[PDB]
């Protein structure tokens, strides 16, 4: 076997768990069409948001 | 004078029937379930003694 090297466990000690996850969200409002994530790894930052 | 009462002792019987899947369940969510299944058959059979009685 491949064993499990290649991938993530987390055992659970009870079925059905969950996973949660935090983006970082810029403009006034976290949830909405079109806010941003600041830390995205693909995209870049908002280089003037700060600023000009 | 001496007279006699008497009768047979009766049976009552009752089985619950848990998945392992199910104490599983129940384990997870905090019960003792092995205990669990105890006490509800003991529970139900003890409530219909006091309805017999």
């Amino acid at each position: 076997l491949i064993a499990f090297d290649i991938c993530g466990v987390q055992p659970m000690n009870s079925p059905t768990g969950q996973v949660f996850a935090l983006r970082a969200v810029y403009g006034k409002d976290p949830v909405a069409a079109g806010a941003k994530e600041a830390f995205h790894p693909m995209y870049g930052p908002d280089a003037m948001f700060s600023g000009q | 004078q001496i007279n006699k009462w008497q009768t047979a002792v009766k049976s009552r019987k009752l089985k619950t029937g848990i998945t392992v899947e199910l104490a599983q369940d129940l384990e997870a969510n905090g019960f003792d379930a092995p205990n669990f299944l105890e006490d509800l058959l003991a529970t139900e059979m003890a409530d219909e003694i006091n309805k017999d009685i």
